[PDB]
């Protein structure tokens, strides 16, 4: 067991409301998760939608040229 | 306490059942 | 060393990159440095004073709880967070230092860890 | 010392007894008498048209046969056989030039 | 306390097992819904088997008689269509669950110590999963059935001295006929069961020292009992995969499928498009890009030997993804190279998608190469980054 | 003073709750039970 | 009114009848209304609509 | 009893159509990819070969099925079938029934399916809305408390 | 002590829970060969699940194709003839070792407290393996079969309202067909795992107190660790029922058995003599004892009912019939009138075997009613035999 | 007779081998259990109680 | 240097019991 000091102070879950802080400060929750995972969807993003547009332009491209 | 529990938890019981197998058409 | 903040930008950029996050929830990067991970750090844990290690554990609880609730540290506490404050480095270095010494001269060890 | 050879004398048969029994089980998956004994026939068959591939069954093994053009001759006459990944002739596959008879299965899987 | 009145019923030794390990076992309070595909995956692995034992009662394992029985599931069993369904879809949901469920350990390095056991325990699961699925994929013995069944027992041959033994003795004869079918209806029965024993030591590894968390910190300072608030947490996860499971047993019943399964089993004739479900398409690209039958095995094998390595890579002592940038960059990467590797396995093998192969395998494996030697490197920030 | 052994030492009536995740609803009102 | 109200907060037994009765009820609700949705967006396709039902020759 | 085969075997069957085997259509929509406008684009598909193809005698051009050459011949032709509902029996309007009998054989439990889905999807979104709730009702106490402590970096 | 470095593998928390629960469990030092008959029938589980797996690689569950099939086992696969007579042997062995486990239970008021929980698994565990074992007898689909399974699904018509709608839906349609074998094939794969469930239950339920000894007192002063000596003991008795196993399965494979099973199934000619098999015939015996229908059936669930209801009875404080005189005649008798019940039950219903049948029922329902009374007398024996 | 039981040759060699083999082991596992036994078994036993 | 003599002897008892289990006298 771990040694703790500290105060809580809790409400009850009925004097709260439940369902409207999932659209409370929207902007804020945008601007987070953009501003930190742009990086990272990029990383996701790029290497799989560049190698499927390659693919796609080699194919055409030897497509056209077997033709007469 | 007793007795309206029996009395309440059959009723449960027995609503199961018809919500459960449907014997519409054997109640004649 | 290619680590070096200031003779490498890289590794700047590296740095700044840890401190943002770790100032975010107030951690210190020595509060990442878990005992179960390994023994080491147990031993060197227990060897701290008291005072060192309530304090971490604090940190450690009001991080636990900004990640439950979705949030960050208010921006007036994150001005006074001192993310790379070092507490155990050393004192890990010397227990490792120990070991090595007792495995050199071959003794058993301290402490070992449990078969899972 | 008296003990620990009496002891080795049932160990003997303990050891026996496990490899029977493991060796059973395995062969019991391996091939039945009844398949076995469908392992060995005979088929004959005719004649096709040039540049064409008919395939036949012998035992869940297709044969593949192909009658090849004069000019398929040359076209498999011209090649090295240093780079081929298996050394071979087509003379030595072959007994009449037109009819190619090999088994469809590739060899990889 | 003396215990010598009765506490609370939960507390006796009929079920204190139970509220030890079920209802009270302590937990991270500041877990997020990624944690909640374990239970999702336990979920799928009993839907699997409920519906299996169902669907046993229906299907004739002999090779004259499994498509035309699978057939009669479908048209005249009395919510025959629906199982079956449940079924085919379910273990496409069980790996879409199990493969975000690796993944997550993956991004928080929830491998490394002390819960190196929970990650080989779970590998070794994850072969259960993958030969369960292939076993039952070959029970309608339509085309894609029969010629998947020929190709793996195949692998075998790849050992030099007794590679053909074992493949005839995998068959039962010289080729896939009835024999194969019907051992491997039973081992597609059996392993289920060995499935479900494996989770559960799985979860007793993991019970051990208790969950990792997103901060990959200690967690002994902010615990709280999964009940209520973990089990309300997976209800949500929970109903919110019944939606998606619906949508596909519903209204895309077959679009995870190939229709060349429709077609009863020819070993005469072989489809111009022979590929696995899409859930074995990864490994399939993988087997396909080295030029050497023996070299693809031996490729496949070093995937498993690879995740088996992970966890025992001396490494530095940060876990999380959330205070390692590069490594969390690395993640990424894999993560759409194994998208990438999937999509590649769909496509036939010429170019150029056969070098898009080999470079998309080298990069697979680049990850497990590189993680160790960051570690090693990683060592040294915190006295790189002083005060 | 450390603020735990101020928080133990005073007793506030006016305590104020995280409101990020859940705003509370005025004191005195009836439970939503 | 609060007969069956007091009664279904105050007794497990009462409200465990009420959830039944709720599924019972919420469903056939439910299912009747799919169905005149899917009558109403598929008229004169229905088996009974062929206009030469019952005449093979 | 079963609809009547027209051949015995397989092999009467490839015998009395120059060596291939006509398929079963009882699953014929769903074993092909695209299957419902596959069969009709196939049926009302017969055409003449682009210039320089050349069909081997038995054969026909037909540029939907791979390869191009089918052995099958173009049997939906006008006036083929005489309707009872009076319908004018053209080209399209065989082909289009056909299909529709041909999806129906492949998938008979489609409506009884598809009403299935539509009830439980909007049930289950229901459920969806209460456990949301549910979760963070309970949750509530935990995530709007105040912790107080004497750490402060 | 601290545990600071790794002691014996055996304690460490990989091998903790196996060592104490196997290698160091306390046991009575003076518990007979008669405890032994635990280990046997784990043993006898085991075999069952080993030979039925690859059985079940080459058994059709079809009605056209299942007695071809064990035929086909007997004949064509290597070894068949043995995995066939191991496991239809094997079923015979698994009761007599049983029947021996429950008879110990019975003499040394093994189901009295505070094991009251393990005799009620026990029981559980009894109607899991007579499910079990009766729709594994309906597999090879012979004579015996085909009537075998007629009237245990007709048992459900004694319901009076439903009873005829649960016999159609267990036989699937409205007669004994395809449909009837399919499903009790699926189930006869699935119910031995439920078996291994409930067994490691009533093993747990057990190790909670300890097992019972043959003095029927408390045994905490002499206690020893199961490994070796129990080990050892167990050990002899399975090589002493190796020998007793292998004498029937290679020199009198049928003995145990009806050569009307090697008939195929007639559904038009019912074969003049119909009993199930040797280790069902006492429950047969009871059923055929009582004129009715529904009075047959009752009698069957108030065996099962008597068998539960007896660690539960108001009974005296010794546990031994060693101590307990009237006890020990009374289980004697018991055991003879057991005896005598398969012997009826092998028997054409005409006289003098429905009187003697009818009296044997009624002895065997006796015993479970003497026993409390016994109790209640019994109690006072401290206070009325005096120094 | 054979065509019942064309396996019985075969079944018959195996049961005389390993019905021997295993008493053997059975004289062996008498002398394993009395081995490890023999230490309980010849032990003396001084208590305090006599009635 | 008894690791190095014990693994020779665990050597010779895998390959005996491999000869043991796989009886190959009619491959060699
Ligand atoms: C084009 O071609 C291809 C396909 O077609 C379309 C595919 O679909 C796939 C996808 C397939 C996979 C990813 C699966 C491959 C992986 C594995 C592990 C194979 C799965 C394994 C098997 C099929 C083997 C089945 C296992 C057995 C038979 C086990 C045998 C052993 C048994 C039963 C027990 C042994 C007995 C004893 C030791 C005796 C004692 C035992 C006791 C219990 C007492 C690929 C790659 C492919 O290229
Ligand atoms: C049938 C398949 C599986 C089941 C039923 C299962 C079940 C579970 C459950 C219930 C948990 C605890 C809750 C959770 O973290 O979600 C868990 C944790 C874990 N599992 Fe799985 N699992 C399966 C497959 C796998 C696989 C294939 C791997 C790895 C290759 C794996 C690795 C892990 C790890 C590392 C953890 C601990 C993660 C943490 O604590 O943060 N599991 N598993
Ligand atoms: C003991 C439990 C199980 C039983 C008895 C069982 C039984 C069956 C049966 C009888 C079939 C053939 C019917 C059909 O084709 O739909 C089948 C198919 C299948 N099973 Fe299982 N199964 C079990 C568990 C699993 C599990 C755990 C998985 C996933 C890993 C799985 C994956 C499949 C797949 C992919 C198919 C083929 C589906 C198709 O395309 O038709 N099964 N199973
Ligand atoms: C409206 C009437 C018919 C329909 C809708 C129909 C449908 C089909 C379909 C869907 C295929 C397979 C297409 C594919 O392989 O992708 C096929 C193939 C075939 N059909 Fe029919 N069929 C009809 C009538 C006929 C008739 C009357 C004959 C012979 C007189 C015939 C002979 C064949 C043959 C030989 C093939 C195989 C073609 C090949 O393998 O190249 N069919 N048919
Ligand atoms: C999961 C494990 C098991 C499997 C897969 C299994 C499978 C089979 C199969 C396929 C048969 C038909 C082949 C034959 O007739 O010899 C069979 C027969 C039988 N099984 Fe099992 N079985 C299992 C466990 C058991 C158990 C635990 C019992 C005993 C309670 C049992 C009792 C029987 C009996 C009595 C027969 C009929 C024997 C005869 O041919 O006369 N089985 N089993
Ligand atoms: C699957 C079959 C069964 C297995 C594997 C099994 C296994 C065991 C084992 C290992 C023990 C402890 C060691 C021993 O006393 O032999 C035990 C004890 C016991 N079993 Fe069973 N058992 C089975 C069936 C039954 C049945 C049918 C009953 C009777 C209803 C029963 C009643 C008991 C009782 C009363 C004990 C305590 C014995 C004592 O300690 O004196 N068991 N069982
Ligand atoms: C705090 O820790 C915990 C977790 O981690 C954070 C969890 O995620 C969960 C929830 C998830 C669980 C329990 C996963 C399910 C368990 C296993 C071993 C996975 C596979 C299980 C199957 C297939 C169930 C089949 C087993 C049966 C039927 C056994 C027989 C028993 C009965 C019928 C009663 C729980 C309870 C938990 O406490
Ligand atoms: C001449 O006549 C007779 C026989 O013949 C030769 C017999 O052999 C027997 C032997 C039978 C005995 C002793 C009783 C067998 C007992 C039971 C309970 C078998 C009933 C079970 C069945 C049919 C299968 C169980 C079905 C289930 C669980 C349904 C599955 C459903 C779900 C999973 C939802 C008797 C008495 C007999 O008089
Ligand atoms: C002091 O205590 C002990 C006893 O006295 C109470 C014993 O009598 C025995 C000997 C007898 C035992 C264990 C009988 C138990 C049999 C059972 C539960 C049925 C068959 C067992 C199976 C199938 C094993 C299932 C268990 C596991 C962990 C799954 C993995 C196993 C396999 C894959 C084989 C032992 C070892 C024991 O210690
Ligand atoms: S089976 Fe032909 S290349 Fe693999």
């Amino acid at each position: 067991p771990v040694k703790l000091k500290a105060v809580v102070y809790a409400l009850s879950p009925f004097q709260q409301k439940i369902m409207t802080g999932l659209w409370k400060d929207l902007p804020e929750k945008i601007h987070h998760k953009v501003s930190e995972n742009w990086i990272s969807a990029t990383l996701l993003v790029t290497p799989v939608v560049g190698t499927y547009w390659y693919a796609q332009y080699f194919k055409e491209q030897e497509k056209l040229e077997h033709r007469f | 306490i007793d007795i309206q529990a029996a009395a309440g938890w059959g009723i449960a019981a027995a609503a199961g059942a018809i919500w459960v197998v449907q014997p519409f058409g054997w109640i004649k | 060393r290619l680590v070096d903040p200031r003779k490498n930008f890289l590794a700047r950029m590296h740095m700044k990159s840890v401190s943002n996050r770790l100032r975010r929830y107030g951690l210190r990067y020595d509060d990442l440095y878990d005992p179960l991970y390994d023994l080491d750090i147990k031993e060197a844990l227990n060897r701290l004073p008291r005072e060192i290690v309530d304090a971490r554990n604090q940190r450690l609880m009001r991080a636990m709880d900004l990640s439950m609730k979705h949030e960050y540290l208010p921006d007036n506490l994150q001005a006074v967070q001192t993310p790379f404050r070092s507490y155990l480095q050393d004192m890990l270095a010397l227990v490792k230092r120990e070991r090595a010494e007792r495995e050199a001269l071959g003794a058993l060890p301290l402490y070992q860890r449990t078969i899972p | 010392a008296f003990a620990y050879f009496v002891l080795s004398g049932g160990r003997f048969v303990y050891a026996s007894v496990l490899r029977l029994l493991v060796l059973k089980l395995i062969v019991s998956m391996s091939a039945s008498k009844d398949v076995l004994a469908l392992a060995s026939l005979e088929v004959d068959l005719g004649s096709i048209e040039p540049g064409t591939t008919v395939t036949v069954k012998w035992r869940g093994k297709p044969v593949f046969i192909r009658r090849r053009t004069e000019d398929d001759i040359k076209l498999a006459n011209s090649v090295d056989v240093g780079s081929l990944r298996d050394p071979q002739e087509d003379s030595v596959r072959v007994k009449n030039p037109e009819w190619l008879v090999v088994v469809g299965v590739c060899t990889h899987l | 306390t003396i215990r010598n009145q009765r506490f609370s019923l939960l507390k006796q030794p009929i079920s204190s097992t139970l509220n030890q390990h079920l209802v009270d076992y302590p937990t991270p309070s500041n877990l997020s819904y990624w944690w909640g595909f374990g239970s999702l995956a336990g979920i799928c692995l009993v839907i699997q088997i409920v519906t299996g034992v169902f669907l046993a009662m229906h299907y004739t394992p002999h090779v004259d008689l499994a498509f035309n029985s699978v057939e009669h599931i479908m048209r005249d069993v009395e919510g025959g269509w629906l199982l079956r369904y449940m079924h085919a879809n379910g273990a496409s949901m069980f790996f879409i669950v199990v493969y975000l469920h690796i993944f997550r350990g993956l991004y928080y390095a929830s491998y490394s110590s002390p819960r190196e056991f929970v990650w080989c325990l779970g590998v070794v699961i994850f072969l259960l999963m993958i030969v369960t699925a292939f076993i039952g994929y070959v029970l309608p013995w339509g085309q894609m059935s029969f010629w998947g069944a020929t190709v793996i027992t195949s692998l075998a041959s790849a050992i030099p001295v007794v590679g053909d033994t074992i493949v005839t003795w995998l068959w039962g004869g010289f080729s896939v006929d009835n024999a194969t079918l019907n051992r491997f209806f039973s081992l597609h029965y059996l392993l289920p069961f060995i499935l479900v024993g494996a989770s559960l030591l799985h979860l007793a590894a993991l019970h051990q020292y208790g969950s990792n968390n997103p901060l990959g910190v200690h967690s002994e300072m902010d615990k709280i009992a999964f009940y209520p608030y973990f089990y309300v947490k997976d209800l949500v996860g929970w109903v919110a995969f019944a939606i998606f499971f619906s949508i596909w047993i519903f209204y895309a019943p077959n679009v995870l499928g190939h229709p060349d399964n429709y077609i009863p089993a020819n070993p005469m004739s072989t489809p111009p498009h022979i590929v696995p479900e899409w859930y074995f398409l990864p490994i399939y690209a993988i087997l396909r890009s080295i030029p050497d039958k023996a070299g693809g095995v031996a490729a496949i094998a070093l995937v498993f030997i690879c995740l088996l390595a992970l966890p025992f890579f001396k490494s530095m002592y940060v876990r999380s993804s959330s205070f390692r940038p590069i490594y969390q960059g690395m993640f990424w990467l894999l993560l759409a190279d194994c998208l990438l590797l999937g999509w590649i396995g769909c496509q036939p093998v010429e170019a150029p998608f056969v070098t898009i192969g080999q470079i998309s395998s080298l990069v697979f494996f680049l990850f497990f190469a590189i993680t160790p030697i960051l570690g090693r490197v990683g060592r040294g920030i915190p006295n790189s980054y002083t005060d | 003073v450390p603020a735990t052994v101020e928080a133990v030492k005073t007793p506030n009536s006016k305590i104020v709750y995280d409101d990020h995740n859940h705003e509370r609803y005025p004191p005195g009102d009836p439970s939503k039970r | 009114f609060e007969g069956f109200y007091k009664l279904i907060m105050r007794r497990n037994s009462v409200y465990v009848t009420f959830i039944i009765a709720g599924a019972f009820f919420g469903e056939r609700a439910v299912d009747y209304g799919v169905h005149k949705l899917w009558e109403r967006n598929n008229v004169g396709k229905r088996y009974e609509d062929i206009s030469v039902l019952g005449q093979r020759p | 009893d079963r609809l009547p085969e027209p051949y015995s075997n397989e092999s009467a069957a490839r015998f009395a159509n120059g060596g291939a085997y006509p398929p079963d259509l009882s699953l014929v929509t769903k074993a092909r990819h695209n299957g419902q406008n596959y069969v009709f684009a196939l049926l009302t598909g017969y055409r003449d070969p682009p210039a320089g193809i050349s069909i081997r005698e038995g054969l026909h051009y037909n540029p939907y099925f791979p390869g191009g050459a089918i052995a099958m011949p173009k049997m939906l032709n006008d006036e083929a079938v005489e309707y009872e509902d009076g319908t004018p029996a053209t080209e399209a309007q065989m082909g289009k029934d056909v299909v529709s009998f041909l999806s129906w054989a492949a998938e008979p439990e489609m409506e009884e399916r598809k009403l299935m889905g539509f009830k439980w999807i909007f049930l289950l979104s229901l459920a969806l809305l209460q456990a949301a709730y549910y979760r963070r009702l309970k949750w509530s106490v935990l995530k709007s408390r105040k912790l107080v402590l004497d750490v402060v970096n």
